């Protein structure tokens, strides 16, 4: 098993799941038991918050990395308003490659929900989104992607060559080259069993960026019809350049 | 944004 010392450093920035799944169910369970039940919450009202906490991780999570501390701030709120959704549904893919079966979908609380369950629930828009994403956890999963190829691609997300008006770019291109390259020695060499693991890794970026894109503007019209409940950072991430 | 920007400016 050989790990290039970079992607080493990468995954030093990953959070405790155990805790943090601790910590967004032991959220949700007291903001529900605040209210009497014509206040409780809906179904798309509580998927709205985990994502929120999901974001919180995400940003403590970006702000534990090294490189994007050389940042200014400037630079930071540009690239996170960039890949702020992309990430998201990346971290929920991983998910379901890690603890999802298939037919059932898991929560960054650790909660396992059926699929039919929760996409009967949901509109045509929002049923496209999960299924296509359920086709991508299927892939993945036949790829053995692996942890180690997870925060390569996490970090690939964030710093993005499409960024523009950026005042460190070329702290970026750094980046984005030394992370293609710490990724494909390690695809190659831990996995010779898929010659073309790498060549179809960055392959499914474009794809989870289509579906962060739909979804992004989905919520951000429903949130303009008033649909969304208030949920912090999440409100303003919508509320500001789309 | 002001918000995000407490968040990093922190
Ligand atoms: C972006 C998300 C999100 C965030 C908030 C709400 C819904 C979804 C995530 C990403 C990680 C998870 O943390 C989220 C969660 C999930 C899956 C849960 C989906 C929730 C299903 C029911 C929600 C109802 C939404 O309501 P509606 O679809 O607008 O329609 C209903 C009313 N009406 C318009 C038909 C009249 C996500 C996801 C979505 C698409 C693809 C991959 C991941």
């Amino acid at each position: 098993a050989s790990i290039p010392h970079l992607i080493l450093e990468l995954l030093k920035c990953e959070p405790d799941e155990p805790q943090v799944q601790a910590k967004i169910m032991a959220y949700l369970q007291q903001e529900q038991a605040n209210r009497s039940k014509h206040e409780k919450l809906s179904t798309f009202g509580l998927m709205c918050k985990m994502a929120d906490q999901t974001l919180f991780s995400i940003v403590e999570w970006a702000r534990s990395s090294i490189f994007f501390r050389e940042l200014k701030v400037d630079d930071q709120m540009k690239l996170l308003q960039n890949c702020w959704s992309e990430l998201l549904i990346l971290d929920h893919i991983y998910r379901q490659v890690v603890h999802g079966k298939e037919g059932s979908i898991f929560l960054v609380t650790g909660q396992q929900v059926d699929y039919s369950i929760i996409a009967s629930q949901a509109g045509a828009t929002l049923n496209n989104l999960m299924s296509h994403a359920q086709e991508l956890v299927a892939k993945l999963r036949s790829l053995q992607f692996d942890q180690r190829e997870f925060v390569c691609l996490k970090f690939l997300v964030l710093f993005s060559l499409d960024v523009k008006n950026l005042e460190n770019f070329q702290l970026v291109e750094g980046v984005q080259e030394q992370v293609n390259a710490a990724l494909l020695d390690y695809t190659m060499c831990n996995y010779p069993q898929q010659t073309e693991k790498f060549g179809q890794l960055l392959l499914r970026l474009p794809e989870i960026r289509a579906i962060s894109m739909q979804a992004e503007e989905y919520l951000y019209y429903k949130h303009l019809n008033g649909d969304v409940p208030y949920n912090n950072l999440l409100i303003e991430m919508l509320h500001a350049k789309r | 944004n002001a918000l995000l920007r407490y968040l990093l400016d922190k």
